[PDB]
RNA sequence: CAAAUUAGUGACAAUAAAUAACGAUACAG
RNA sequence: UUGCCGUUGCUAUGGC
């Protein structure tokens, strides 16, 4: 990632308190290290733009990019212009994240209720049980995200704080 | 293995003996078989029992055995959903699956269990659940000339086991709605659709990946085709497969469509758009309440509303060239495969199956060159899943039985 | 780190209903009245010019 | 009870039949006919 | 429900205020002891004995207009002895009460284009009679301009993206020269692929392309999200 | 003009019912023509799908007035029935009706089928 | 959408920027520039030494606003606005017009700066 | 102010996580 | 040939 070039105007630090309040980030490098890639994204699709049309470049890196970026999910079906990803921005990318998903999906109350779930390992997509809060779901992979078949609010045994309360209200 | 019964303009059509034995069981959901290398069949219904049949008397009707039915007792005592091992089911039970070598079926349905039952006396031997709440199963396959059952269970999951050794094998993942239906041949590739993603998967399961085969008709460029010198549209929702060979298979969708599909080609190879007919529009008398008929009339929209009778029922017989398609329009469909392996065509009707068409398979008899086989197809008045069907046009909760010949 | 963006945005979001006035959600129940007041003489609106 | 739901069958069909006259141009009788013989169903299925 | 409040008149004329504990936006009642919508009213007994009228509650979650005039709008010229012309009439909601707040000797022209709406606005016109219902599409008004003659104030709470022409349309055939133009915009239904602030100075940039100064928006903020009401008056010449 | 008049093409039909399927998942759907009025005269609500060939037809067309009152956009699917198994229940639905909400999973797609629907109607 | 001014569009000719491709390779965005006619009014008041500026602005890229006040003051004109709608950025270089812009919130103000243009009050710019 | 090597010691804040999540009740203005 | 019930056949159908 990088730092952006006036990194403390007051428009910044209120866009950074709105970013990480409504999804639950922990500090700046969340937004700094997804908005220098979407920096590199659509600096790309800027020359893609400034080259015309039918050239070899422009032609297949365009449809290359707005396809992995459909499959990615920040750019929807419909919209296959290369106009889009310049409209394209921050939240746009980390509205693909697996906190923000988890808690979009409803299997969590609140941005922070998902995010620990996340970390205290609850949540399985696909296969495999994903413990990182920032994770950038695809759009194949939107509706997968459930429950761990190994965690007590899916199907399995309960943890230890409700058997040890089980087994002392047997006692 | 490719396509080495080439046998569709062979056999007669047109003079099968067809029994229609009326059972009394509400809904009558799937049909089960079973041949040695006597005969059972298995059925089961909206009203939580299995039935045995044997069914090699070939030239009558088949004969009840045995029951097993379950109900309200079999309600576990926690609502937790690991000690869901119980031995009989409490809710609709959706899918029988015979093995091929006939020790045991294997029954499943929204009870998200899967019980395997002895076949010689039709008792629970082991209760597997799906440990989850979403978890229920749809579909049932073994593969042929096994012991592994590969079962499609509404989490967008295929669970696989080993029956003999009671294990599961491997949940793999990756449809997107329901998995309606499943398909496998003897080969540890398997088949399966999913219901509103309009995209059938076929599994290499010890790899665990997958090759999709999305639809794509559009009526925009269809009603141009036309409109170079009509009633078809776009599609629904794919719902059953069977795998004809192991290149091919074909598909029946929610708009009447059956299509054929090579393992070489993402969109498909030949479609058939009305397989079955459009349905009844709906009377005079039940869509207004106003009093004169043209005003009942505009409330039609001419032809807007017209809706196609969906395929409820596709089998292939495997490795063969002919596949049987079941709706309720009341006859069952038989179409054959050309040759070439790039279109199919329909032969001719079974008309005697008033109801949906829940399951269709088929039972041989006969050598080499000279063969009969009975078309077994569960007939009710209700689709497997919902109730949804209305104008319930004479329909009976039985088992269409034909013999054909030659 | 987390918590207290947590509860810097909630006391930003409570100070956002003091400077604008925030759509809530819409008529709740049944429409009791404007709970806090009626000013006949302030008119918040912005003048062209 | 059972004629505390009668109540709540015959409100919910009066309301259909209430939405078929009202919107329907020139009404005739006939659904009217079929929800009395619905509700007359339910009341005596009790 | 059954509790006691003071009537006092707004700044606006024509509209009241009923304080209680909680104060109600109110306007007097031009078909008194019938509700139209199911709000809620308010019988005064006004001193032959005194007679009972009554007065009505505007709901501003139920009416850009109230919305504007309790979130404080400088100027309506919707007054007590005016022509309105309503377009998107849409049902008899808000056309009653710009009909009482108008009176008994001013005349609301309440255009709709759909017909069980329309149906309704005959209805409510019965007992209102100074409602002229005109059931007609708006983007015509050739097709009207024989029923309706030099109204004082036009207000526009059609949802539609061609709004502009519409509400220029209807202000060029019969508004008349300094007269009130009052428009509900609702960005969403304009056009969603642009922000709200694009979308209501585009609005605006239209108005004043047809020679209709602007002299005052408000946003509407709590009741509506992403809604405005922009007061203008139809200068005719010179907006300089 | 009929009485169910802003009726959908089959790709339309498609689409909205995918659409419903999904918000019929993530617990947005409220399903059924006096729900559906209920949701409405609340004011949750972003589109509401009545179906075109249901057996009396006033029965539903009770709804377009009041989506006309409150400025909803509103849309004849031409099938009770696959309206219902795309809503997930076991029977047919005759209305159905998509609520607001902002942290909802598939608000793009539920606003391009609003302007879709809008700009048929 | 960005509202341009007089010395924006000289300083852009004397630093050799084109306006709409300066815009965007600013921005990274796609650019709608917008010449008030009090703007173009004090252009081509400014004599007949900028008929390069003048029939620079004169593009067809550049769309083009129509106010309606007495005078040529574009930095009323530009300041009103801006603070009546927010949903402007403003191109300057005007010192007292950046001074203005910068102490009313939430507008993003352009500028000529160095052989580029430069954006400060945007808090998403990469 | 990193004298140990004869798979291990001998970091150059480079790297993704955590330091809590969800409710109930009471009392104030 | 079945949950009832009807025609039944001395086997096929049709209403819930
Ligand atoms: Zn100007």
């Amino acid at each position: 990632y990088s730092t952006p070039k006036r990194p403390y105007e007051s428009s910044r630090l209120d866009a950074e308190l709105k970013l990480a309040g409504e999804f639950g980030l922990k500090n700046k490098k969340e937004i700094y290290r997804i908005s220098f890639q979407l920096s590199k994204i659509r600096r790309a699709a800027r020359d893609l733009l400034t080259r015309d049309e039918k050239d070899p470049k422009r032609l297949f890196e365009g449809n290359a990019l707005i396809r992995r970026l459909v499959r990615v999910g920040v750019l929807s079906e419909d919209k296959k212009k290369l106009d889009y990803v310049l409209a394209l921005k921050v939240e746009d990318f980390l509205e693909r994240r697996l906190q923000t998903q988890v808690y979009k999906l409803g299997l969590a109350k609140s941005v922070h209720h998902a995010r620990v779930l996340i970390t205290q390992r609850h949540i399985a997509v696909g296969k495999q049980i994903v413990n990182i809060p920032s994770f950038m779901v695809r759009l194949d992979s939107e509706k997968h995200i459930d429950f761990a078949p190994t965690s007590p609010f899916g199907g399995a045994r309960p943890g230890r704080v409700a058997r040890r309360n089980a087994a002392r209200k047997a006692e | 293995g490719r396509v080495f019964r080439y046998f569709g303009d062979k056999l007669l059509i047109s003079e099968a003996k067809q029994s229609f034995t009326r059972v009394g069981e509400n809904n009558l959901t799937c049909i089960s078989c079973f041949q040695p290398v006597r005969l059972f069949a298995y059925t089961v219904s909206k009203d939580l029992q299995l039935t045995k049949y044997d069914i090699t008397d070939f030239s009558k009707r088949p004969k009840k055995l045995k029951y097993a039915k379950g109900g309200a007792k079999y309600i576990p005592t926690s609502k937790h959903e690991y000690e869901n091992t119980t031995e009989g089911h409490y809710d609709e039970i959706l899918t029988v699956a015979a093995s091929p070598d006939g020790k045991y079926v294997v029954t499943g349905g929204r009870d998200r269990k899967l019980i395997v039952w002895s076949t010689e006396s039709l008792s629970p031997v082991k209760v597997i659940p799906t440990k989850d709440r979403r978890g229920e199963v749809l579909s049932l396959a073994f593969r042929k000339n096994s012991d592994q059952l590969y079962a499609s269970c509404a989490d967008f999951k295929i669970r696989t086991y080993s029956i003999n050794q009671f294990s599961q094998l491997e949940i793999l993942y990756g449809h997107h709605d329901i998995v309606e239906d499943i398909s496998a041949l003897a080969m540890e590739r398997c088949v399966t659709v999913g219901a509103r993603d309009r995209t059938a998967m076929l599994w290499k399961i010890p790899d665990e990946t997958r090759l999709t085969f999305r639809g794509g008709d559009e009526p925009q460029k269809l009603l141009r085709r036309w409109m170079k010198e009509p009633l078809f549209f776009c599609e629904g929702s794919i719902d059953v497969v069977s795998m004809v060979d192991d290149f091919h298979f074909i598909t029946g969708s929610d708009n009447g469509n059956i299509c054929l599909w090579s393992l070489a080609k993402k969109k498909p190879i030949f479609t058939e758009r009305i397989a079955h007919g459009i349905l009844p529009e709906p009377s005079f008398n039940d869509i207004s309440g106003e009093t004169d008929e043209e005003l009942r009339k505009r409330q039609l929209q001419g032809k807007k509303l017209l809706q196609p009778f969906w395929i409820t029922s596709l089998y292939a017989i495997p490795y063969s060239n002919v596949f049987i398609s079941g709706s309720w329009s009341g006859s069952l469909k038989v179409w054959k495969i050309s040759d070439n392996l790039r279109s199919f065509e329909l032969l001719g009707e079974l008309s005697g199956a008033k109801g949906v068409v829940t399951k269709i398979q088929v039972v041989e008899s006969g050598k080499h060159g000279k063969e009969k086989f009975r078309i077994l197809a569960s007939i009710a008045k209700e689709h497997r899943l919902g109730r949804w069907i209305a104008n319930v046009s004479g329909a009976r909760n039985g088992i269409y039985s034909a013999v054909i010949d030659q | 780190s987390r918590v207290k963006k947590r509860k810097k945005y909630q006391k930003a979001q409570k100070k956002l209903k003091s400077v604008r006035a925030v759509y809530s959600g819409g008529q709740s129940g049944v429409y009791e009245g404007e709970k806090t007041g009626i000013k006949k003489g302030l008119t918040r609106s912005v003048k062209f010019k | 009870k059972n004629k505390g739901r009668i109540s709540r069958y015959l409100a919910n069909k009066c309301s259909m039949a209430s939405r078929i006259d009202n919107y329907s141009e020139e009404p005739s009788n006939v659904f009217g006919s079929v929800l009395k013989k619905q509700v007359e169903q339910r009341l005596e299925f009790y | 429900g059954g509790a006691k409040v003071v009537i006092e008149p707004h700044r606006h004329a024509g509209v009241y205020i009923a304080r209680g504990k909680e104060d109600l936006l109110v306007t007097k009642n031009m078909a008194p002891g019938e509700s139209v919508y199911g709000e809620k009213r308010i019988s005064v007994e006004e001193p032959v004995p005194p007679t009972k009228v009554e007065y009505r509650v505007w709901n501003p979650f139920r009416s850009k207009l109230a919305a504007g005039i309790m979130g404080g709008l400088d100027e309506l010229f919707i007054a007590p002895g005016k022509k309105v012309l309503y377009l998107g009439a849409a049902s008899g909601t808000s056309v009653s009460h710009v009909s009482d707040v108008v009176g008994p000797e001013g005349v609301v022209y309440a255009v709709e284009f759909s017909h069980r709406p329309g149906r309704e606005l005959i209805s409510m016109a019965k007992k209102r009679p100074n409602i002229i219902p005109i059931i007609e599409d708006a983007r015509h008004p050739q097709k009207y301009r024989m029923l309706i003659g030099m109204v004082d104030c036009v207000f526009a709470d059609v949802a539609q993206p061609d709004q502009a022409r519409i509400i220029a349309l209807n202000s060029h055939m019969f508004l008349k020269d300094q007269g009130g133009v009052v428009i509900s915009i609702k960005a969403n239904c304009i056009d969603s692929t642009v922000d709200a602030e694009t979308v209501f100075a585009r609005e605006v940039q239209k108005l004043r392309e047809e020679r209709i100064k602007p002299l005052e928006q408000l946003t509407l903020e709590p009741y509506e999200r992403d809604h405005c009401i922009v007061v203008g008056r139809y200068m005719r010449s010179g907006l300089k | 003009n009929p009485k169910a008049f802003p009726l959908a093409d089959a790709a339309l039909t498609q689409q909205i019912l995918d659409v419903v399927q999904q918000a019929a998942n993530l617990r947005q759907l409220k399903k059924g023509a006096n729900e559906a009025t209920k949701t409405l005269n609340r004011g949750i609500s972003e589109f509401i799908i009545m179906a075109a060939d249901c057996e009396p037809i006033e029965i539903l067309l009770h709804l377009p007035l009041l989506c006309e009152d409150k400025n909803v956009p509103y849309v004849f699917v031409p099938s009770r029935v696959a309206l219902g198994r795309a809503c997930g229940v076991s029977r047919p639905v005759i209305a159905a009706s998509i609520t607001t909400n902002d942290a909802s999973a598939i608000k793009t797609q539920i606003y391009a089928v609003k302007d879709k629907i809008e700009t048929l109607l | 959408q960005v509202l341009i001014d007089t010395n924006f569009i000289n300083f852009s000719i004397q630093k050799k920027v084109d306006i709409v491709r300066g815009m965007m390779d600013c921005l990274l965005a796609k650019c709608n520039p917008l010449i008030t006619d009090c703007v173009m009014a004090e252009l081509e008041k400014l004599g007949p030494k900028y008929r390069i500026a003048l029939k620079l602005a004169r593009d067809p890229r550049i769309k083009r606003l129509s106010c309606s006040h007495k005078g040529t003051y574009a930095d009323d004109c530009l300041v009103h606005r801006v603070l009546q709608h927010k949903c402007y950025i403003v191109a300057t270089n005007d010192a007292g017009l950046k001074q203005r812009i910068r102490k009313i919130p939430g507008i993003p103000l352009m500028s000529v700066g160095g052989h580029a243009y430069v954006i400060e009050k945007l808090p998403d710019v990469f």
